[PDB]
């Protein structure tokens, strides 16, 4: 058994951490006040659950979880909310005023301030971890503090832990949900930075969310928490084989091996099926082949790209409930026949299946209706680059007049980090397009 | 995060006044400071303006300039006289004539770090400050001479915290005296440089919308500051109200000012409403939008349609489908988007807030960031120059210190400032 | 088509299959990169706490 | 008030569309970087696909599939044929054909060509029109890049008064709900020199494009014949008609390419959406069989039909997503059950 540290930050990150651990909560039978009955490892253990919690002597379930924020106010909710007896303060870290979606702030002007508090917390919980695969990182793309304070915790994770893997769970702006305009200078900055300091990263594009909540959820403008408790859902499923008994993707070395060949290239496509409303009265329950044939339907993507027009490198099936893998080949056969699906030369042409019995739960008084069998599938495509693309083109856009630069420079930060930053991914574009075309 | 608030001379102590009556009242807050309202959202962020007090009462966190007792012992017999602090009037005696000099280095320095002490004062009480705001006028010498003069020093000795300020614009339509253009143009170089965001209210525009549209023969001052009050309402809401996402002051300057000296904001409001006439029939989203986004409905005399908007803010009040909001404000856009730069995506972005204004089941605010600002900034050249090329009136500034060169130097940053407008106006 | 390393257990189970086959900078320069942008914020403070210095100055004058 | 931008200033189609489309007061050109129009007629290198569809509160199209240059580049096309099942390596009306790099099926082509010179059958092919596989194989390592060897046709159907070679240009709308809808008006791009059986060198009356025909006009007004001719002459000379002896086979053509990378192209339930207009390119025989020679992916209308068929673009493409406030074209559909 190997421990695995979560590690949430700004805005987005806590408010999406807190969805993900009461799913776990709910999933593995751990209560607000984290007793967990079930476990008869009373103050101890190496169960898989182990691997996100910890025990206490008295029986107390506790995530693995630091919350940082460079403002008290979200993390406040945390203290005061139904999980509050949880997470204990040592993990709850939070400034004074924040990084006003000023990466260069969150990097440089206040994150010096509290980033050698932060790995000490965190150094904290490493030293009860009898062995540490690495971390799970959430945080926003357009956040002062999930950009800025996210890449320089990430080097310095690099140097005080280098054998040690890092995942991200990263949410790419979207304007329906942002009064945020700065939101792509801080993107780029931010990949640029954390690029060679990440083994893996999940991207959710808050475009994708939102429409998947308005279309299938009939939810007419949805709010975070409508977002987040769909968001968690989804990481809950690529995290279940760290939780949970199982062969595929036990630890976050093998995520890495089965999802990036290519080291730079580290950028996942999740999709997600089926997402059905709580609130539709009558459904017809969807099978292996039809969940899995909407694996490929572009609206079910957490990024809205095209992968007909890329190239595949990797592909996984995550698959929750009465799954049976007769139904999962012949659903892949038949989706052969009908579907663009090509790979790169090198890379075979297959499906690494990872099924668990356990039928996706769901938060009592969600939106989300409860199913009897589901699936994430997680496929390397090129055609992920389409996100790139779309920021990099509204970067060229505002720097081109130096608008809002003066903000950066006026923290600390030179105006040659912004064309460092953008030429890193124009040299990341051309890598996906030497692949996929 | 608490704000500070400053309030200098005649101009913007009557509009600073009917501030605090307006928001005092939406806080429920009576003339006592005792708080009697039915709802708890209106005191979870009460402690942006007011501070408590001994009692449950509640302070403005306000202080009060001028050079000349009259207009602050008329605040204090006022409608809402007896909330503030009486340590915070902060008084000379001998005015400040009208005179920029007077205000700036002669009258208003002898006057300045008695200011200042309150300031501190006020803010060594604030858990975190978040910046400071001041109201005040640029035609006059105290709230224009010396309200500039507060605010380097406040840079001074704050220069990490935002500066917000509504600045009433001199117009001939509604003027005091013929020296206003002179006042305006020493008082814009120093806004320019020391304040990070720069409300522009032209007396002018409230004066015809007073007649125009309110159908109002012979408008007031106090007219005119009804429709200030009503934007400054507006534009604080969403600090003052718990609501869809809280920014303080730097994060909402940082997403509205792309370039540092172009942070002269024009204010609008829907529906424009006159005292006492009251509405019956509430606004359709439509209308608010179409209403606000109207150059009658603007308060900085300047056609949105001479320029073009680098972002905008728009704030909603009242129960309404922000999805119907969503909808029409992209509508707006989508129709007009020759009016928007090209280069600043999304550059145009919106909040709601449940709780409506007084009198009003729905309301709307409007921040536009327009490089047809520059229409005020020319008129006040032409103006200034119609006198400067005959040194006409400067014997009142020369007598206190200042030499001409001081001028020249006010007039060309003037200049400057309107042609970085005209940069962003054709790229 | 072909299906391997199937493997099960009582929560569950996963294989593979194949349709076919195919044909870090250090603390010291961390600290740097951090006080070289630090020392930027005060040079330009600096300038300003100057810039307000040579106006005390032109008030006194005045 | 619908909105649209233009990035393709050269398409002459798509220059009259927007001139349709601006003088019925409801459509308005934006620039050509405003990224919030309704409708892109976009450039045709690198058109940004990525881009589109993620404007909130914005129905956006585009006049071209991602994706259809595998239909559109000679080199692609015969790949696609001979690599698609549903049109085979024996497929009927394509001519057979190989793609040879310059310095890859060259092997493949020897022995296929070895039993056409040793076989006691006829021998020519085009790229230049040889009958020696050298004298080919010595032109595409000297000329660069890629080019597609493919067997030529030595039996063309002849127009008489004349004995002379055309070519059929056939003009196709793909909607956004992927309908396949075909122009009924085409033409024939003919030559005016009489079809030499002997010497191919003088490719005058074995090419039949239009610029390289500028004994131009004495047959027909810009070695143009439409179809209303074109039918006549096959009545008077042969007894039959257009529909029954080519267009049927021209339909069938059409519909089969176009339904064969459907799956790849098509925007059913993307988040933007596309049409295009195809030229497709036939070649007729004596024995009254269409061939296929190439798909323009970017064709250039005749000038008696751009008034005509620009407007059925704006009828069908765009007014059919973009509504404001007897048909020119055939629509191609069957499913016989089997
Ligand atoms: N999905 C989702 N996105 C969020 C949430 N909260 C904020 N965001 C996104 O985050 C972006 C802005 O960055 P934030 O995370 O809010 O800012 P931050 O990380 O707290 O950093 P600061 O700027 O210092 O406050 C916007 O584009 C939002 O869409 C959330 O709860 N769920
Ligand atoms: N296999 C074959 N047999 C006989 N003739 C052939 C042939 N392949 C091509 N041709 C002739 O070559 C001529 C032009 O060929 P092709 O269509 O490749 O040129 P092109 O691509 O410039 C036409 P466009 O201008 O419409 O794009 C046609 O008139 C056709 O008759
Ligand atoms: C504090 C806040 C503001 C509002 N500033 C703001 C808002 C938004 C924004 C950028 N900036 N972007 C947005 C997107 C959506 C919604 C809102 C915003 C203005 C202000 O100025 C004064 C100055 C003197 C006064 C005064 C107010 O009241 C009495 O005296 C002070
Ligand atoms: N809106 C408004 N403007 C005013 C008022 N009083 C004066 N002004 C304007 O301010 C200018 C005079 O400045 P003044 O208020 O005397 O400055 P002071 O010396 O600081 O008090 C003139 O151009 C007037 O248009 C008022 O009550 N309301
Ligand atoms: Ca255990
Ligand atoms: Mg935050
Ligand atoms: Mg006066």
């Amino acid at each position: 058994m190997r421990e695995c540290i979560s590690i949430h930050v700004g805005q987005a990150g806590v408010q999406i951490g807190n969805a993900c651990w009461e799913l776990y909560c709910l999933e593995h039978g751990i209560q607000p006040d984290g007793q967990m009955p079930s476990d008869k490892t009373i103050g101890g253990g190496d169960d898989s659950f182990n691997t996100f919690f910890s025990e206490t002597g008295a029986g107390k379930h506790v995530p693995r979880a630091v919350f940082v924020d460079l403002e008290p106010t979200v993390i406040d909710e945390v203290r005061t909310g139904t999980y509050r007896q949880l997470f204990h303060p040592e993990q709850l870290i939070t400034g004074k005023e924040d990084a006003a979606n000023n990466y260069a702030r969150g990097h440089y002007t206040i994150g010096k301030e509290i980033i050698d508090l932060v790995l000490d917390r965190i150094r904290k919980l490493a030293d009860q971890c009898t062995g540490l695969q690495g971390f799970l990182v959430f945080h926003s793309f357009g956040g002062g503090t999930g950009s800025g304070f996210t890449s320089l915790l990430m080097e310095r994770l690099s140097v005080d832990y280098g054998k040690k893997s890092k995942l991200e769970f990263s949410i790419y702006p979207a304007p329906q949900v942002s009064t945020a305009v700065v939101e792509p200078y801080n993107s780029i900055l931010t990949t640029h930075t954390t690029l060679e300091h990440s083994d893996c990263a999940f991207m959710v594009d808050n475009e994708a969310i939102y429409d998947i909540c308005r279309r299938n959820l009939d939810i007419e403008r949805p709010t975070y928490t409508n977002l987040n408790r769909l968001i968690s859902q989804i990481v809950s499923s690529i995290t279940a084989s760290l939780r949970f008994d199982g062969a595929l993707n036990v630890d976050l070395t093998e995520f890495q091996t089965n999802l990036v060949p290519y080291p730079r290239i580290h950028f996942p496509l999740a999709t997600y099926a089926p997402v059905i409303s709580a609130e539709k009265a009558y459904h017809e329950q969807l099978s292996v082949a039809e969940i899995t044939n909407a694996c490929f339907e572009p609206a079910n993507q957490m990024v809205k790209c095209d992968p007909r027009h890329g190239k595949y490198m990797a592909c996984c099936l995550l698959y929750r409930g009465d799954v049976v893998p007769k139904d999962v080949n012949a659903a892949i056969a038949t989706i052969k026949t009908k579907r663009s699906i090509q790979f790169v030369d090198w890379c075979p042409t297959g499906f690494k299946v990872g099924i668990n019995y356990q039928p996706p739960t769901v938060v009592p008084g969600g939106d989300l209706a409860k199913v009897q069998r589901a699936v994430c599938m997680l496929s390397n495509t090129t055609a992920i680059a389409e996100a790139w693309a779309r920021l990099d083109h509204k970067f060229d856009l505002m720097y081109a007049k130096r608008a809002f630069v003066h903000w950066y420079v006026g923290e600390g930060m030179e105006e040659g980090e912004f064309s460092e930053a953008r030429e890193d991914m124009a040299a990341l574009e051309k890598d996906y397009e030497e692949v996929g075309v | 995060r608490e704000i500070v608030h400053i309030q200098a001379g005649q101009c913007g102590n009557q509009i600073g006044a009917k501030f605090w009556e307006v928001i005092s009242d939406e806080h429920g807050i009576d003339p006592t400071g005792s708080y009697h309202g039915d709802s708890d959202l209106q005191l979870e962020r009460i402690n942006v303006y007011y501070n408590e007090a001994a009692g449950n009462k509640y302070v403005p966190r306000a202080i009060l300039v001028d050079l000349e007792p009259g207009t602050m012992d008329s605040v204090r017999s006022g409608p809402f006289g007896q909330i503030f602090r009486p340590d915070n009037f902060v008084f000379g005696q001998s005015g400040a004539g009208n005179n920029w000099a007077k205000g700036h280095y002669t009258e208003g320095a002898e006057l300045v770090d008695s200011v200042l002490d309150v300031v501190r004062k006020e803010s060594e009480s604030c858990d975190c400050l978040q910046g400071f705001q001041l109201t005040h006028s640029l035609g006059g010498g105290t709230g224009s001479g010396m309200g500039t003069l507060l605010i380097s020093k406040i840079r001074e000795e704050y220069p990490d915290r935002i500066m917000n300020t509504f600045s009433v614009v001199p117009s001939p339509k509604v003027s005091d005296t013929v020296v206003e253009p002179y006042n305006a143009t020493l008082s814009v170089h120093q806004l320019v440089e020391n304040t990070d965001e720069t409300y522009c209210i032209d007396n002018e525009a409230l004066y015809d919308i007073c007649f125009r549209t309110l159908k109002l023969t012979t408008p007031t001052y106090g007219d005119l500051n009804h429709l200030v009050s009503a934007t400054m309402s507006g534009v604080t809401t969403c600090l003052r109200f718990p609501g869809q996402l809280n920014a303080d002051l730097r994060k909402l300057a940082v997403n509205m000012v792309p370039f540092p000296r172009l942070h002269f904001f024009m204010p609008g409001f829907a529906p424009l409403t006159s005292r006492g006439s009251q509405q019956y029939r509430a606004l359709t989203v439509p209308e608010l939008t179409q209403q606000m986004f109207d150059a009658k409905n603007m308060m900085a005399a300047c056609d949105p349609r001479h320029g073009r908007y680098l972002t905008v803010a728009a704030v909603f009040r009242g129960r309404m489908s922000m999805k119907e909001v969503d909808e029409q404000m992209l509508n707006v856009q989508n129709k007009n988007s020759s009016y928007f730069v090209e280069w600043i995506p999304n550059n145009v972005k919106t909040a709601v807030c449940d709780i409506p204004p007084r009198g009003l089941k729905m309301s709307a605010t409007f921040i536009g960031n327009s490089t047809a600002i520059q229409e005020l900034f020319k008129r006040i050249s032409e103006q200034f120059t119609a006198m400067f090329r005959r040194k006409a009136f400067l014997h009142w500034y020369t007598g206190e210190g200042m030499d001409e060169m001081e001028f020249t130097e006010a007039e060309s940053n003037m200049n400057d400032l309107v042609s970085e407008y005209q940069q962003y106006q054709d790229a | 088509m072909e299906v391997i390393e199937l493997n099960k257990c009582t929560s569950g189970q996963s294989f593979e299959v194949i349709l076919k086959p195919p044909s870090d900078p250090s603390l010291e320069e961390i600290q740097k990169k951090l006080e070289a942008a630090e020392e930027r914020r005060k040079y330009q403070e600096a300038e300003l706490l100057k810039h307000l210095a040579e106006k005390r100055e032109h008030e006194r004058e005045v | 008030m619908y909105t649209f931008v233009v990035r393709d200033e050269n398409s002459s189609v798509y220059a009259e569309v927007s001139r349709l489309l601006l003088a019925t007061g409801q459509w308005k050109r934006l620039r050509k970087d405003n990224p919030r129009f309704n409708l892109m007629l976009g450039e045709r290198n690198r058109l940004p696909f990525g881009r589109l569809g993620h404007e909130p509160g914005l129905v956006q199209l585009v006049n071209y599939y991602r994706g259809a240059d595998k239909l559109c580049r000679k080199a692609s096309l015969v790949k696609l044929i001979k690599t698609s099942p549903e049109l085979s390596e024996s497929c009927t009306w394509f001519p057979e054909s190989y793609v040879i790099y310059p310095t890859d099926e060259r092997e493949v082509f020897l022995a296929a060509y070895n039993r056409r010179r040793e076989g006691r059958e006829g021998n020519v092919w085009i790229a230049l029109i040889s009958s020696e596989a050298s004298e080919l194989l010595d032109f595409i390592d000297e000329q660069g890049q890629v080019h597609v060897i493919q067997k030529y046709l030595e039996k063309p159907l002849l127009l008489e008064p004349g004995h002379r070679k055309f070519d059929i240009r056939s003009w196709v709308l793909v909607d956004h709900l992927y309908n396949i809808y075909l122009y009924r008006e085409g033409v024939l791009r003919t030559s005016s020199e009489p079809y030499n059986s002997a010497n191919f060198q003088d490719k005058t009356c074995h090419l039949t494009n239009h610029c390289i025909q500028k004994n131009y006009g004495r047959y027909e007004e810009g070695n143009e014949m439409f179809f209303e001719e074109f039918n006549q002459y096959l009545m008077d000379a042969l007894n039959t008609t257009l529909e029954n002896s080519i267009l049927l086979q021209i339909k069938h053509i059409i519909r089969s390419c176009l339904m064969c990378i459907e799956p790849a192209i098509s925007t059913k339930h993307l988040h933007y959406q596309s049409f295009q207009l195809f030229g497709f390119d036939f070649m007729v025989d004596e024995e009254l069989k269409v061939w296929l020679i190439e798909v323009n992916g970017a064709p250039a209308c005749a000038q008696k039909l751009y008034a005509e068929l620009c407007q059925g673009i704006v009828d069908v493409a765009i007014s059919s997503v973009f509504p404001l406030a007897t048909s020119i074209f055939i629509k191609l559909h069957h499913h016989h059950h089997h």
